[PDB]
């Protein structure tokens, strides 16, 4: 079966793993910026520290009188300037990278509605809903229960997926340039998946797009960010990243034989 | 001779309305802060256990007791609106309602007119008007959460921000009110700013120019010109949405050619100034109080003047780094990081400065003390996070997760809030002629500490592990650091009740104050050659 990948675990303290090209330069570019802002609240911090230890009453009884230092003034106010600068210079290249939207091998244009996510694949002529397993739609309120969870093993799951997992899945095929146009039906809801570093809100009268190529297979799991009414919590996203002939047999699964 | 409402409540002098904005914003504190431990004990452990839909069938009050003890998750059946309206009126009354009354209503109407040396105010009568339009929006905010509003129960779950069409649909009048308390809030606002900025410029003593004037008394008047901008531009976003809501107009519904994206450019518009109007006057207290305590001047004066009027309207300018996952184009994007960055480069100039002041020094360790020196900590590393979020390349990761959360408690409740204990702690013995017990002010600051750390600071993990903001529930995975924030908010909670407890001892049996100055001779502003309390009457 598939690898779940694109989800949060137990204790967790860094990003959710990265499946794109984009999620592991936000990755290097956060690594990079956490260093710095580390480095200087760490030097804040032992600067008050020892200033406190240094310069307490017990220690010093006479207090000096200065009010300027020119060469520290200019320094500090120089230095942040640099860093902000070095900062900046990493930051704008991502940026871009992210934002110029390249060639689609598959479009997915993606509608949020209150409280459920609507696919359509207008190169395929595919379009559906995904609910929340345990959402009203699928016969629950929310929570856990015997049936929800029952439903989560069936559709490949278990009870720990509850939340983020929904009854179908956005299936795309891996290593493949997929761009994603967002919009909203009614309120603003926003579209993201963590694993591939994006997030798009769903704003109603406007269509806007972002891009993804997934490097592996597996499922990843995002959840609706623009809070959008009583069910803004139960509204998740699965996507399923597959093989080229994967991602075919799913499309044909949906192909209607009239005569 | 005077009745306890004539005494206080009908007072034009300013020391008085300082006064009942400093109580009036400790209570709207202490209810917005109860909020937040209900919230906390939802979120303590995933699956819904108190906000139950089967609360509804009974009453408000014994609806209310059945709210406070936990249910099995078969006998509970979600309610995302609870949460949502909880959420929302945490948010409106604190933002609102509680830190800016205190800081710029309460110790900005006390202590400016004292430290420029002036009698009052220039407008005594719309100073009191001031503070009753605060109550009135105050009270309206409560009765929003009693109202007729979305989803067919009572309460507006649209987040303090009020973005429509979700604002612009909510069902029922509670975000009818919830609007005109906020319009109420920004006229109480206004009046303040009117009051600050004419006595600043007209009421200074002879001799008090403009560079011998106390940095508090700078960090209000700087704070009032952002008000006045700030302000009514808000009061325009909110009443489009009462139009669109009410009379017809459709500036934000696309159907009649409107575009929900315009709202956010018209409220962040204001929303960005806000927060520097929540801090500003903060920077004023810490800066009075490190100086003090490390019985030393403050280092770099005009610096420090220039570093808030160049923060000021730098905070003009920044608007749409709340709106990057919101459809800007690149370039917008683009501009709106680099502008953001910029802001470090004066913050950075004035924490730098209060730790040169520090330098060589003769430190003394009092609560004020404590509470000051935490902020340089706490507000640090709020700041740095807030650089991290203007990267919109980090933040389409970030937005709308709890790592936004954690940077904003950090500079508002461990930073802000820490500024506002600061003050209470240094001017308490001036204000009511009673000193505070000293390690009682200490075990409030260690308390506080430890717990808002607790609270807090796993927010970031969640963050970084993709829990969204708004949420009444969550995936099993982010159960650990959600169980540690909320031991954080418990403990944080009796820490503030125990702070309440310190004031009214402090105010009915502490020690009493026998000098003008009871702290030291670098505490040397006007207030501190006055008695304590001062005189109804000053100079
Ligand atoms: C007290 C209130 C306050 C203050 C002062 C700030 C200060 C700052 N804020 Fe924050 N912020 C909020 C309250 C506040 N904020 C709130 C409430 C929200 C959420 C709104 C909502 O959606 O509900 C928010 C959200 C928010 C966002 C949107 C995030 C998102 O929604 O995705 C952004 C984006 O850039 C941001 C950035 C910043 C920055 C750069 C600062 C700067 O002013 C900080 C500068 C300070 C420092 C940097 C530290 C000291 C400096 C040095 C030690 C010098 C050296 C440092 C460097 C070289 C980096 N904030
Ligand atoms: C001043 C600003 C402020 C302050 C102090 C706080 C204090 C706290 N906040 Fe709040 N918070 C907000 C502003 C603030 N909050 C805003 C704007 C939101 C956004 C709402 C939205 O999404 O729409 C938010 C959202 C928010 C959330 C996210 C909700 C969600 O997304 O679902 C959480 C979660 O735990 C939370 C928790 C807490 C806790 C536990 C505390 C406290 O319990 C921490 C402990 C602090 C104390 C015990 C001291 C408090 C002291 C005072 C307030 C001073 C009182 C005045 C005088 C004494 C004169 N807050
Ligand atoms: O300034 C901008 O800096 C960008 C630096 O990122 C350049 O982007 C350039 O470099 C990027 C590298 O990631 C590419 O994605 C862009 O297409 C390319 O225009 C861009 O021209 C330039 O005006
Ligand atoms: C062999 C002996 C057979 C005897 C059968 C008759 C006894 C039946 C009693 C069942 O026990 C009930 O359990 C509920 C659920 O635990 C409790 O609800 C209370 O606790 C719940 C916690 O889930 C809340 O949701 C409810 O609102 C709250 O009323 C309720 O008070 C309690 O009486
Ligand atoms: C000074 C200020 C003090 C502030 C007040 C602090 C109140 C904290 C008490 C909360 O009570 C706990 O709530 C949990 C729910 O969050 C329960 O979890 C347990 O019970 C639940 C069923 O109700 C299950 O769903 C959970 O998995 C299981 O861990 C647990 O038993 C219960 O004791
Ligand atoms: C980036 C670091 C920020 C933290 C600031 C702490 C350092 C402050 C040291 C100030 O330097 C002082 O300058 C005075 C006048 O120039 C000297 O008088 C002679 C004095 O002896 C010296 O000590
Ligand atoms: C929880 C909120 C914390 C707010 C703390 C503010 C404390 C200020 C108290 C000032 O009250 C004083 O009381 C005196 C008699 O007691 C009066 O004589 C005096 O005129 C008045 O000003
Ligand atoms: O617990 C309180 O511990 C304090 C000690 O930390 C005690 O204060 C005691 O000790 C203080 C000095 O630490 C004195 O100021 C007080 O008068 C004295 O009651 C108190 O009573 O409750
Ligand atoms: C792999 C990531 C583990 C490191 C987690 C630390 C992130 C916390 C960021 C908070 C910023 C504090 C200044
Ligand atoms: C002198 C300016 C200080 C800027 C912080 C950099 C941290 C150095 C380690
Ligand atoms: C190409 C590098 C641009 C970096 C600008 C950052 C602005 C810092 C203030
Ligand atoms: C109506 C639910 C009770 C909310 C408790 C607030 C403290
Ligand atoms: C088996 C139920 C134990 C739960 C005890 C906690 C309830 C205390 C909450 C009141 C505040
Ligand atoms: C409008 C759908 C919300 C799902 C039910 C909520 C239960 C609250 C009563
Ligand atoms: C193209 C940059 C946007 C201009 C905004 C300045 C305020
Ligand atoms: C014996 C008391 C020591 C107090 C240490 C001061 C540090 C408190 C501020 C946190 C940084
Ligand atoms: C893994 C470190 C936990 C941090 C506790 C918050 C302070
Ligand atoms: C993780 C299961 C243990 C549940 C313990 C809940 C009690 C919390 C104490 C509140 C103070
Ligand atoms: C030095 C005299 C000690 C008096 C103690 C005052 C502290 C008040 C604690 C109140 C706690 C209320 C919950
Ligand atoms: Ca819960
Ligand atoms: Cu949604
Ligand atoms: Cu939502
Ligand atoms: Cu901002
Ligand atoms: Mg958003
Ligand atoms: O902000």
């Amino acid at each position: 079966s598939l690898e779940i990948i694109g989800r949060p675990q137990p204790g967790g303290t860094g990003f959710q793993p990265s499946a794109s090209p984009v999620a592991t330069q936000i990755h290097w570019l956060d690594g990079f910026i956490l260093v710095i802002i580390a480095a200087i609240t760490i030097f804040v911090t032992l600067l008050i520290l020892y200033a406190v230890w240094r310069f307490h009453e017990k220690r010093n009884k006479v207090p000096a009188r200065f009010t300027h230092n020119s060469p520290l003034e200019i320094a500090w106010t120089i230095v942040p300037i640099v860093i902000l600068v070095a900062i900046g210079a990493f930051s704008l290249p991502v940026l871009f990278n992210q934002q110029e939207i390249p060639e689609a091998d598959v479009t997915v244009k993606v509608t949020g509605y209150q409280w459920y996510w609507g696919y359509e694949y207008p190169d395929e002529e595919i379009s559906f809903e995904s609910y929340m397993i345990g959402s009203p739609a699928t016969g629950g309120d929310n929570r856990m229960s015997p049936e929800v969870e029952q439903q989560l093993i069936e559709a490949g799951y278990s009870r720990d997926e509850f939340l983020l997992a929904t009854d179908t899945a956005m299936v795309v095929p891996v290593n493949k340039t997929v761009v994603v146009q967002v919009t909203g039906a009614d309120v603003i809801h926003s579209w993201t998946v963590p694993a591939f570093g994006v997030k798009q809100d769903a704003v109603p009268g406007r269509l806007a797009q972002l891009w993804f190529r997934a490097e592996r297979e597996g499922i990843f799991f995002g959840q609706c960010s623009e809070l959008c009414g009583i069910s803004h919590a139960y509204m998740p996203i699965t996507v399923k990243v597959v093989s080229e002939e994967a991602y075919a047999a799913w499309l044909e699964q949906h192909h209607h034989h009239h005569h | 001779r005077r009745g306890f409402f004539t005494r206080w409540f009908m007072s034009t002098n300013h020391k008085d309305i300082g006064v009942l904005y400093l109580f009036t914003g400790g209570l709207v504190g202490l209810i917005s802060v109860a909020f937040t431990v209900y919230m906390r004990m939802e979120l303590m452990a995933p699956g819904v256990q108190f906000m139950c839909a089967e609360h509804l069938e009974s009453g408000l009050v014994k609806g209310f007791f059945q709210s406070l003890w936990p249910s099995a998750v078969e006998n509970c059946t979600p309610n995302g609106h609870l949460w949502n309206v909880m959420i929302t009126g945490h948010g409106i009354l604190m933002m609102f309602f509680v830190v800016i009354p205190a800081l710029f209503g309460g110790f900005g109407n006390y202590f400016m007119p004292l430290h420029i040396g002036a009698p009052d105010m220039a407008f005594p009568r719309m100073n009191n008007l001031s503070y009753w339009l605060y109550v009135a929006g105050t009270s309206l905010a409560v009765a929003s959460l009693f109202a007729p509003g979305g989803n067919g129960q009572l309460g507006s779950g649209i987040g303090w921000v009020l973005y429509p069409p979700l604002s612009t649909s909510e069902s029922g009048y509670s975000t009818d009110l919830a609007i005109f308390a906020v319009h109420l809030s920004g006229a109480s606002s206004i009046l303040g700013a009117i009051n600050m900025i004419t006595t600043f410029l007209n009421m200074r003593a002879p001799g008090m120019t403009m560079h011998k004037v106390p940095l508090f008394a700078w960090s209000i008047f700087v704070t009032a010109w952002l008000i006045l901008l700030a302000l009514p531009v808000l009061a325009g976003a909110i009443t489009m949405l009462l139009t669109d809501r009410n009379f017809g107009t459709t500036f934000f519904q696309p159907s009649g050619g409107g575009d929900p994206v315009l709202y956010q450019h018209i409220l962040w518009f204001f929303g960005h100034p806000e927060v520097y109007i929540i801090v500003l006057p903060a920077f004023g207290i810490v800066s009075h109080v490190i100086a003090t305590f490390a019985k030393k001047p403050i280092f770099g004066y005009l610096p420090m003047v220039y570093a808030m009027v160049a923060i000021g309207v730098l905070g003009f300018v920044v608007w749409a780094h709340h709106m990057y996952t919101a459809g800007l184009s690149l370039t917008q994007q683009s501009y709106f990081m680099m502008a953001t960055m910029v802001i470090a480069v004066p913050t950075g100039i004035k924490i730098f400065s209060w730790i040169a002041t520090m330098w060589g020094g003769s430190i003394e360790l009092k609560t004020p003390m404590l509470w000051a020196l935490g902020f340089l900590f706490l507000f640090t590393v709020g700041g740095v996070t807030g650089i991290v979020l203007s990267q919109a390349s980090v933040d389409r990761y970030y937005h709308d997760t709890y790592y936004v959360v954690a940077h904003f408690h950090y500079v508002m409740s461990l930073g802000a809030v820490f500024g506002i204990f600061a003050g209470i702690y240094f001017w308490i013995g001036k204000m009511s002629g009673r000193q505070y017990p000293e390690w009682a002010g200490k075990l409030h600051f260690w308390m506080m500490f430890v717990g808002a750390n607790l609270t807090f600071f796993p927010q970031h993990f969640l963050g970084r592990q993709g829990m969204p903001r708004r949420y009444i529930d969550y995936p099993e995975a982010f159960a650990t650091w959600n169980f540690v924030s909320s031991l954080g908010a418990f403990l944080s909670f009796a820490s503030f009740l125990f702070f309440l407890g310190v004031i009214f001892y402090t105010l009915t049996r502490g020690a009493r104050v026998t000098a003008n100055n009871y702290w030291n001779e670098h505490a040397d502003t006007l207030e501190w050659t006055l008695t304590s309390p001062p005189p109804e009457h000053t100079f």
